[PDB]
């Protein structure tokens, strides 16, 4: 049908703009941080694919769990998350923010930002390579590249 | 007339921009991602708290200069006139009392913060 | 013995600190214990816990004592003697370029005198010390937790504190809030066994 | 001999407040 | 056909604003060993259109603590004036044709500082606060600075209209005659729009995002764009007072040209000067805009209130 | 025979490892001069 | 032994009576700064009921102890140290009850 | 045997005073920044082309584990289970039974990556060169359930970067 035709390219539209310009916050807690920081060197250049690192969680759009999530840390990181503004999402780098990683049978270390957070990528490794962190946050646009959310909305 | 349609149109395009930026997402509010952001944690204080300026005396002075920015504004016009002297031995005369203020709060530990 | 595989051992070092461990005995016997040097040129005194503040004193005024650098501040915990926590401080002495150690004991009930008068960087050791172990440090100027979580119950670098805890976090969707709960592990931290049945140095064997 | 001192000193402490009285004097 | 003028003054504009967004971002990357935007689109031309559907498709959060009627009357101001300081700009021939042009785009800077304090103070947060002060602070340092400068350089305009300076640079540029004024007014102006050495109004190294710090998605587009706009109308405010164009009567095609591209070399320094330097302390900007730029800008209206008269050069004023 | 990852024979070359910031522009008085004369000519 | 801060248990029941003041007069100030739906009541119950749990205690140096980490605990809570999570942990929530019958737990699982 | 950063003081010479109110009023050390960053603007930038170009990589990267096989097709893997004592994350977990050829066979080889330190013990404590962290690096999951490896996972990642997982060996073992 029409409608539907007029749905799916307005969804590609939006899915388009949403993946191409992805705003991670600048958000780093322990080692993955660094390499992080490799990603937006000019070897790999993140800026490159529109990521760009704003500051304030209110004008971003992913969320990277860079480093182990302590207990103390914990009710910060989520209520930075919740201050992101919808949609936003979440890319656990590294295996401290995966399930504890080395950390894992420690008094206070979160066994994954999973238990806080909700997760849409895992980027295994410790740490992840700057392309490893890359393959991750590209690998994310691709997720939002198959969101139908509005195509499910003319279907509802 | 021109000025006022520009200013309407200008407006009504910002205004426009906000209707749009406010009516077009999904829209999903709930009380945590609407308190005030205190990088990641709880605010202590209220921020309608008193501010202290430290450069409130800055400030005070910078009304009388700007007090002076518009005595020293007809100037242009002014050096169409006919009695040449008296008008620049008048605008060196504000001009110079304007450097005399300045030397003073300067001086005197004016322009100085805290 | 020699050849490249032992490490070479330096008399030198180890004659001047047996001397200057004796002259703090001589010059502190009210609080001086016991004094040793050990193989690695490594000179330790052994301090009553009344001397923290005396002996720390006269090892950074001293002009034959210039340690005016708190190297380290830590405790260690032996669970099998009366005094289980062991404070120890790690000096350094920029005017004779050598180190030194002094050794206190304390209980879980019995204070500490804080140091913070002699070296201003005992601060943030003294409370880590009080975090990580219990030991109460009298006079502290701010003693509170550095290292733990803020509603963080009991001390964790005891040896008898279990090495994941007894709580753990996370997010409940009802409370809208990270919550506290009892530590259950989807797989356990399976504990080894590895000390080999046999004696692995005579020198250190202690008496039947 | 204090003027050339002054000057020197001035110039080299506060270069900007003597071009403007330099100016300003023209 | 009025209607049209409008709009053909204000949609490029914003056009020109979302693709400096794209020109900052790479001039930025190529001088830091990086390549700017470069996948959406080809050379990345597609990136600007792909972040504004993103900030307007994207959930704006009212906060709980705000004032609601200033957090959003804040963002339109800004774009407004933003948007109404390029109606008296000469290129070459202005939309809106004032005798004292100037004064307004004076006056429409004053009132745009609102913006940002309004929103600063409506955003109800520590850090929106801190940046509306620091606004504040900054508009306290320059505006006297700012205005006395040009009124020295318009001392050999004859008037504060626009479009005469197009006439007085007709066998000269006004910066070989003023350029001790032309730093100072560059350096103003760099400090007005809250640009590099001078972003302290946002401070992302040190505010987090400053005023802005709680607006996203379509006010903090709104604001992002009154930023570039006043910068692009600063530079061009630069252009025509000090590199001045010719201007062939019958093909006013040629000045537009010229003045584009002076202006757009002005925007380029802008992004150069922010990706080559520190950012100042506030305190430090200003002592440095109090007590370096002020006797020397009073020293050189003297001295430019005198030289006319002195020289028997006084201009027309007509 | 041992192959074993060695310095060149004679040693690798010599590393610069001191600071080389180089002096440009004219004198002060040379600058000043000229912007006076364009401000000159500016005013003629 | 050497004392902490009291000689006797009257000298150490002192300074309790003192924290409890303070914890008692900081509870309102607590709901209103936290924001926590809770009643005013439920926090100084809370606060009587975490007191009470300690009350066996008979040697003065742990009294004085307690106190100390009391104040402590206190000054989170007055410096807003402590979050909205930190101080609904005592009101345990999430957590389910566990009966203290035999037979309850009999049912349940292996517990002794 | 020290340096003194710093400590230089300056001429006072009027040709010295000049030169340095003339950089004061005429910003030329800022000039010089801005030449320095502009010759930086016309420099090829460093940026590779990813995914299409990838960094360099050496034969001793330590990525995504697998389990070898014998050139016979057999597993290398006869459940020593040092590999698991050796590794410092307790990522490992192993369960071995006599297989009914009688050899030493793992049931269980499960790791979860999730809480693996990615430090090689693994492979530098397994006698017979079984478990092997490969060159694979980009194996990003959308969920924490596909890092915890069975040993179906590791076996058939083996069977994927044999080639490579060889190659890299014979080119490295030598260093070992
Ligand atoms: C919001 C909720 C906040 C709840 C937090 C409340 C607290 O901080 S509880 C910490 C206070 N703990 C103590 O004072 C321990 C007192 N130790 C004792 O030995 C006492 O019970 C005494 C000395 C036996 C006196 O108590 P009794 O009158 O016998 O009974
Ligand atoms: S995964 Fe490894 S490198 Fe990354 S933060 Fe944890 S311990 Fe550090
Ligand atoms: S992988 Fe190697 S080290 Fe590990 S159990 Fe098998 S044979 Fe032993
Ligand atoms: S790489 Fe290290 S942490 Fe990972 S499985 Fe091997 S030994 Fe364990």
């Amino acid at each position: 049908s029409r409608g539907e035709y007029v749905v799916a390219k307005l969804d590609d539209l939006v899915n388009w703009a949403r993946r191409s310009s992805l705003w991670p916050m600048t958000f780093g807690l322990a080692c993955c941080a660094v390499e992080m920081m490799h990603m937006a060197a000019p070897r790999y250049d993140m800026d490159r694919f529109g990521v760009v690192f704003r500051a304030s969680p209110r004008q971003s759009d992913v969320m990277i769990v860079a480093g182990t999530l302590t207990n103390k840390m914990a009710p910060a990181l989520r209520k930075v998350y919740d201050q992101m503004p919808e949609p936003r999402y979440v890319v656990s780098m590294g295996s401290c923010a995966n399930g504890g990683g080395y950390y894992h049978y420690s008094y206070s270390v979160v066994r994954g930002c999973d238990r806080i957070v909700p997760v849409d990528i895992y980027v295994p490794g410790c740490p992840p390579t700057a392309e490893a962190l890359l393959y991750g946050i590209l690998q994310l646009q691709r997720k939002i590249k198959r969101e139908k959310r509005l195509r499910i909305w003319y279907r509802r | 007339m021109n000025i006022m349609l520009t200013l309407l149109t200008n407006v009504t395009l910002a205004s426009l921009l906000v209707l749009i930026a406010f009516w077009l997402p999904q829209l999903n509010a709930y009380s945590e991602k609407t308190s005030p952001y205190e990088c990641g944690f709880d605010p202590m204080g209220s921020a309608r708290l008193p501010f202290s300026m430290k450069f409130f005396l800055v400030a005070i002075t910078f009304l009388l200069f700007d007090l002076e920015i518009a005595l020293l504004l007809p100037l242009p016009w002014a050096s169409q006139t006919n009695n040449l002297k008296t008008m620049l031995t008048m605008a060196l005369f504000l001009l110079i009392l304007l450097a005399a203020s300045l030397a003073y709060e300067w001086t005197q530990k004016g322009l100085e913060w805290a | 013995d020699t050849r490249p595989t032992i490490r070479p051992r330096n008399d030198v070092v180890h004659k001047q600190l047996s001397a200057f461990g004796q002259y703090v005995a001589e010059i502190l016997p009210k609080y001086v214990q016991q004094v040793q040097v050990s193989c690695f040129n490594e000179l330790e005194i052994f301090i009553h816990p009344d001397g923290v503040i005396p002996v720390l004193t006269f090892l950074r005024d001293h002009t034959n004592a210039q340690f005016k650098s708190l190297a380290d501040l830590t405790a260690v915990d032996v669970p099998t003697r009366q005094n289980r926590f062991e404070i120890v401080y790690n000096l350094l002495s920029l005017r004779f370029n050598s180190r030194i150690r002094v050794k206190t004991y304390t209980d879980e009930l019995t204070p500490i005198e804080s140091s913070v008068t002699v070296y201003k960087a005992a601060n943030w050791y003294e409370r880590e010390i009080w975090d990580m172990f219990g030991v109460f440090f009298a006079n502290h100027p701010d003693l509170r937790r550095i290292l733990t979580d803020y509603g963080f119950e009991g001390h964790p670098f005891r040896k008898d504190f279990p090495l994941s805890g007894y709580v753990e976090l996370r997010y409940d969707d009802e409370v809208k809030r990270v919550v506290a709960e009892p530590v259950e592990l989807a797989q356990e931290f399976r504990k080894f066994d590895l000390n080999s049945p046999w004696e692995a140095f005579p020198a250190y064997r202690q008496p039947p | 001999g204090r003027i050339a001192s002054f000057l020197k000193n001035a110039w080299a402490k506060e270069p900007v407040l003597v071009a403007s009285f330099a100016i300003g004097g023209l | 056909m009025f209607m049209i003028n409008i709009l053909s003054l204000i949609i490029p504009i914003l056009l020109a604003v979302a693709f400096l967004t794209l020109v900052e971002r790479k001039v930025l990357g190529y001088m830091q060993l990086r390549k700017g935007p470069n996948v959406v689109g080809p050379y990345g031309l597609l990136q600007p259109i792909a972040d504004a559907l993103k900030l307007f498709t994207k959930e704006p959060l009212r906060p709980a603590t705000s004032s609601i009627s200033m957090f959003i009357i804040a963002p339109i101001l800004a774009l407004s004036l933003a948007l109404t300081m390029w109606v008296p700009l000469p290129m070459p021939y202005p939309l809106i044709n004032m005798n004292l042009g100037v004064l307004f785009m004076l006056a429409m800077s004053s009132l745009a500082v609102y913006s940002i304090l309004w929103s600063g103070w409506a955003s109800n947060s520590k850090y929106a606060l801190i940046g509306a002060l620091r606004a504040v602070a900054q508009t306290i340092s320059y505006e006297v600075t700012l205005a006395i400068i040009l009124l020295s350089v318009l001392l050999m305009n004859g008037s504060y209209t626009l479009s005469t300076l197009i006439t007085t640079q007709e066998h000269i540029w006004m910066i070989f005659t003023s350029w001790p004024l032309a730093m100072m007014w560059f350096i103003s102006t760099l400090a007005e729009t809250n640009r590099a050495p001078f972003d302290l109004t946002e401070g992302e190294s040190e505010l987090v995002s400053g005023f802005n710090v709680e607006y996203a998605a379509g006010p903090f587009a709104m604001f992002f764009m009154a930023e570039y706009a006043n910068i692009i109308m600063m530079n061009a405010f630069t252009a025509i007072l000090f590199l001045g164009a010719s201007h062939d009567p019958h093909t006013p095609e040629l000045y537009t040209i010229n003045f584009v591209l002076k202006t757009l070399a002005l925007t380029i320094t802008f992004l150069w000067i922010r990706a080559s330097y520190p950012r100042f302390r506030y305190d430090q900007l200003m002592h440095l805009l109090w007590k370096s730029f002020l006797p020397l800008t009073l020293a050189l209206c003297m001295w430019h209130i005198s030289l006319p008269i002195m020289t028997a050069s006084i201009p027309p004023q007509s | 025979k041992v192959k074993q990852d060695m310095p060149p024979p004679g040693g690798y070359g010599p590393i610069d490892y001191k600071r080389n910031l180089p002096r440009r522009g004219l004198s002060g008085y040379s600058m000043f001069a000229v912007g006076i004369g364009t401000l000159l000519f500016g005013y003629w | 032994v050497k004392p902490i801060f009291s000689r006797d248990m009257n000298e150490a029941k002192r300074r309790v009576r003192e924290l409890y003041r303070a914890w008692y007069r900081e509870v309102p100030n607590t709901v209103h700064l936290f924001q926590l739906d809770i009643s005013v009541k439920q926090g100084r119950d809370k606060v009587r009921e975490m007191f009470m749990k300690n009350a066996h205690v008979t040697d003065p140096r742990v009294v004085d102890l307690l106190v100390i980490k009391g104040k402590m605990e206190l000054e989170e809570t007055i410096n807003v140290w402590k979050q909205r999570t930190h101080i609904m942990r005592f009101f345990h929530e999430t957590e389910a009850p566990r009966p203290t019958d035999f037979l309850s737990k009999f049912y349940v699982g292996h517990d002794p | 045997t020290y340096k003194f950063v710093n400590m230089r003081e300056p001429s006072m010479d009027m040709k010295s005073v000049t030169d340095r109110a003339a950089q004061t009023l005429l910003w030329t050390e800022l000039v010089r920044g801005l030449g320095m960053t502009l010759s930086y603007l016309f420099r090829e930038p460093a940026t590779i082309n990813y995914p299409f170009e990838k960094g360099p990589l050496s034969p001793r990267f330590r990525g995504e584990h697998a389990l070898r096989r014998y050139p016979s097709g057999e597993e290398r893997c006869i459940a020593c289970k040092l590999c698991e004592a050796v590794c410092p994350a307790q990522a490992i977990t192993i369960e071995a039974e006599p297989r009914a050829d009688g050899s030493r066979r793992t049931t269980r080889y499960d790791i979860d990556m999730t809480k693996c330190i990615y430090c090689g013990f693994c492979q530098e404590a397994c006698p017979v060169d079984a478990i092997v962290e490969g060159p694979n690096f980009e194996f990003s999951t959308e969920t924490h359930e596909e890092l915890l490896y069975n040993k179906e996972k590791l076996l058939n990642n083996g069977d994927k970067w044999e080639a490579e997982i060889a190659a890299n060996i014979q080119a490295d073992y030598l260093y070992r």
